[PDB]
């Protein structure tokens, strides 16, 4: 028997469904969300990470004028220094007194902390859903994982769970992110070879092992000290660890509907965002007749004590007269109260306590317990407040 | 009082290099009530007090290990920023004179040349006594009120709790004898406790052997039944008593005396119909305030920073008129 | 809010429409937060998210 | 202006300790488990648990 | 807390006094023996001022 | 690997004073990027080993006009606005804890007694790691990600550029 | 819960207060006034005998 329901999107909510059955005692289930997993396509671009400057020793050409050579190296600066008389320890390093050059050079790399400090660029498409979740069945908790695609069919316990599709295909991914460790970002990020400098992209790597890098941080270099062999230069602070400070809290936090989000593959799970529509196929043998199950006459309902909030503040003593031992369902005929319990166990004339809840003052509600409907009357007290801690 | 306390061993954050360690030299408490800025620091050696608990002010004596040591009164040190000008020092109490800083560091050097040192997070910036921030005190000027700890080696007035200690913890006591533990005492008297049966707990002045029981389920402890300590809340209190605790008097209380002191001047103005006009030349923040001298007060005041002309009314009644430190001055209608 | 120091106070609705906002509450200060049906979702510093639902 | 009282700390070795009501301003008390402390000659208690 | 009266005392001589200052006490450091805890600023400091 | 490099005199613009010298200790580069605070310092001489090449924590090779000679070890210090904790030396590296300043000093003392330092302008002021300034390092606490420099004398991923020198 | 009552200020007579919390059992509480003090500050003048 199919058995088709609607919850909404919120996990750590216990719902419960009633499965009705023509001529089978009604069953109840308790269902509450497992997971939902929207993991998107991935397409890395580049990463970015903290930049390093290379200098090597400066070409000092004695009694001679050095070239500068154009180097397809990021950030390449060289500049040839005329009338140029360094001195060393033991005296001067050129035999010439005026026609020494110094060629000054510099290129701009990835750091050491690259492999380790890292955020990576990548372009985020057509996300996969999967689903799984908590059902109470057979006084047993069973747990599906499923995509909720609404095609995916997965069998627990003989019983065929259909997840879905989400009413909702927010996401709380944009086209373009970037990923740092644990954390994802919705970011614009600047494509390859248009970084900013002192801005998250200063320095573009395609992948972590790239030799060649692209690098845009305003690298100009001086003329050195008088009788000095140095490599003065003028050089805005890294993007990276500038973006470390400036990216703000992640989408873990920020996410509409409570999404949580996780890296390693990247993904949001359990979105709070829409509904979600539950089949199940309920094996025959999970089933049992009416005249297979306890018949409830004499039914009577006392509520002594009632708090109206998100939890179960209420409790009712019903009283019963059943015609043979068995379980029954229990069941709550009023969409305004709920009941924590979904089955429990009658033996003939005596008495069950069952735990409710309901946001009304006056509550008016019947129950279901087997085939039999028993009215309850609950003059529910405030609690600590309004507005509730629970689903 | 010495013969009966002793100095002790106490955790410590900081005994140099940002590492903690089990210091004698233990920071426990640092007293800043006195408004003349001098500080009252609390540690857990003894200063001006020999091993055999006589009185001498070149030496101080220190936790070393498990019994107690002398150290040079002169290899004392106190350090914020920079270091601190010791004022006094009697048993567990240091009196100081720090510049401004945001550690405290109390340190000596022991029998072996080795430094001890403990530092403790302490914000210390004291706050101006009177008007006028100056570096050193003057023989001659203003009488002012201000608090600070005497110099008096006597303990007449403010106490301390103390108690009876702590054992010393010692793992080299025990033995694995075959596949036993064997507890040495060596002429001392230790405390046992094993996680095993029969007798498994103990003051022993004699060896004892535990069958059947591992090494690694023992604990074994040198004890000193002899002997008061300041209740510490970096040492555990004695198991076997209960809420038992004597009490001594404390050197260097806090007392209410005079700080040097200072002055302030004032100035004049044009006169309207009703009006009195001031210009304020203020040399540094002065306060003025103004008074009706009839049932309409109207009590204003207001801090000159720099250069300001104020507009005064002045009632039938009479305008009272203060500018920091003056005298009030006067005004009617004509 | 009385925090001890500089303490991030950040809150999402729980729909369709999250709308997150954030503020690093420096002093005493009095916070009148929307709780719409969806419901709304409250970090306050370090402390484990605060859930908020309409009777 | 006030000052904090503190005690030395009751370190149950192989035990649980009590916390009472005590009639005193600001009065706190905490039980902490799991708890191993060490002095300067090794371990103050013989239980390691 | 932090304010004039966080401490009152009926007399100088008065031997117990009421306060109201958020004295919380917390587990002490792996191994060691401590008494570490969290604690508003003296209201007569702040009032003097 | 010391037994084909040697340590070296290069340019520091303040030796003591402000003014300028072939430095025998002198500051190539600073890096700080340990979340930790730690820095790792490259200086012209070589810590750690002798003038035979031999391996010796106590023993440190500086480049005395002409030749490389010993000094010690002990005399060895880093200072930015105070002195410098130094966790870990090798070569020409130098791992320190510092409190914060402007400047960064790296010295020591030679055969002859001389003392000799290298000071370069330096902004060491290194970000809180968490949510609490705290000045001694805990034993128990909250586990946060941070990075540091290893005080691993071993050598096996990060690399320097060699050549033969000069006149 | 917060249960607020008027008692007439007549010390020797046991009232009876029925609190009521919604959903939970009535509670019957007997008061009985234990002493309400006006203390005046006062201002020595003068002693006479």
């Amino acid at each position: 028997y199919e058995h088709v329901t609607v919850i909404p999107n919120t996990v750590g909510v216990p719902y419960k469904t009633l499965v009705n059955r023509p001529g089978y005692s009604p069953m109840v289930l308790e269902m509450e969300l497992l997971s939902v997993t929207l993991e998107p396509t991935l397409s890395l671009d580049y990463i970015t990470c903290e930049y390093k400057t290379v200098i090597p020793s400066p070409y000092v050409k004695c009694c001679g004028t050095a070239e500068c050579k154009d180097k397809n190296l990021p950030d390449y600066s060289c500049k040839v220094f005329t009338g140029v008389y360094p001195f060393m320890w033991g005296g001067a390093y050129c035999f010439c007194d005026a026609e020494n050059t110094q060629l000054s050079e510099a290129h701009v790399e990835k750091s050491e902390s690259c492999k380790t400090e890292f955020a990576s660029a990548y372009r985020a498409h057509t996300a996969s859903a999967s689903a799984k979740l908590r059902v109470l069945y057979q006084g047993n908790n069973i747990t599906v994982t499923a995509y909720a695609n609404g095609d995916h069919a997965v069998t627990v316990k003989d019983a065929k769970f259909i997840v879905g599709p989400m009413s909702s295909a927010w996401t709380p991914f944009d086209n373009k992110i970037v990923v740092y460790k644990g954390d994802v970002y919705n970011m614009d990020y600047p494509p390859f070879g248009a970084g900013r400098p002192g801005q998250f992209g200063d320095i573009q790597s395609r992948t972590p092992e790239s030799k060649d890098v692209y690098a845009n941080t305003q690298l100009v270099l001086q003329r050195p000290a008088a009788g000095t062999v140095h490599v003065p230069y003028s050089q805005a602070p890294s993007g990276f660890k500038y973006w470390l400070k400036e990216r703000g809290a992640s989408l873990q936090h920020t996410a509409p509907f409570g999404c949580q989000i996780a890296t390693n593959p990247v993904r949001a799970v359990n979105c709070a965002v829409g509904n979600m529509p539950i089949s199940i196929d309920i094996p025959e043998a999970a089933f049992t007749r009416v005249v297979d199950a306890p018949s409830l006459t004499d039914m009577s309902c006392e509520v002594p004590a009632c708090t109206h909030s998100s939890d179960f503040g209420g409790v009712a003593i019903i009283k019963y007269a059943a015609s043979k031992k068995g379980k029954c369902a229990v069941h709550s005929m009023t969409n305004a109260v709920t009941i924590r319990e979904a089955e429990i166990e009658v033996e003939g004339n005596s008495q069950l306590q069952i735990s409710f809840s309901t946001a009304l003052a006056s509550a008016e509600f019947r129950v279901q317990v087997c085939s039999t409907q028993v009215h309850c009357a609950a003059e529910c007290h405030p609690p600590k407040d309004h507005i509730v801690n629970y689903p | 009082v010495y013969k009966a306390t002793r100095p002790y061993l106490a955790h410590c954050p900081d005994c140099g290099e940002g590492h903690s360690c089990h210091s004698p030299v233990a920071l426990e408490r640092i007293r800043n009530e006195a408004t003349d800025g001098t500080l009252k620091i609390q540690v857990s050696l003894q200063i001006g007090i020999k091993t055999d608990d006589s009185h001498d002010w070149t030496k101080l004596r220190y936790m070393d290990n498990h019994m107690p040591a002398d150290a040079e009164r002169a290899g004392l040190f106190v350090r914020t920023s920079a270091p601190c000008t010791i004022t006094g020092t009697m048993g567990h109490f240091i009196l100081a004179r720090c510049p401004k800083g945001e550690t405290l560091t109390v340190g000596f050097t022991d029998s072996r040349k080795i430094s001890h040192s403990c530092t403790h997070p302490f914000h210390h910036d004291p706050p101006v006594i009177g008007r006028e921030k100056f570096h050193s005190r003057p023989q001659h000027g203003k009488e002012l009120p201000c608090s600070t700890y005497v110099q008096s080696t006597a303990a007449t007035t403010e106490e301390i709790e103390v108690h009876m200690p702590p054992d010393t913890p010692d793992r080299t006591l025990m033995s694995q004898q075959s596949g036993n533990v064997k507890i040495t005492v060596n002429g001392q008297t230790v405390r046992y406790k094993c996680n095993c049966g029969g007798s498994n707990e103990g003051l022993t002045t004699t060896d004892k052997v535990i069958n059947n029981c591992k090494v690694d389920q023992c604990h074994a402890a040198v004890t000193n039944h002899k002997k008061w300590q300041y209740n510490s809340p970096l040492v555990p209190r004695n198991a076997e008593l209960g809420d038992r605790k004597g009490k001594i008097h404390i050197p260097f209380p806090l007392a209410n005396v005079t700080c040097r002191v200072p002055k302030a001047r004032n100035p004049t103005v044009t006169y309207g119909k009703n009006q009195v006009i001031m210009l304020l030349y203020p040399d540094h923040p002065t306060l003025l305030s103004y008074r009706n001298m009839g049932e309409e007060p109207n009590y204003q005041e207001e801090w000159v920073m720099h250069k300001k002309e104020v507009v005064l009314t002045v009632p039938t009644e009479g305008l009272e008129v203060t500018w920091g430190n003056n005298e009030p001055y006067k005004y009617w209608p004509q």
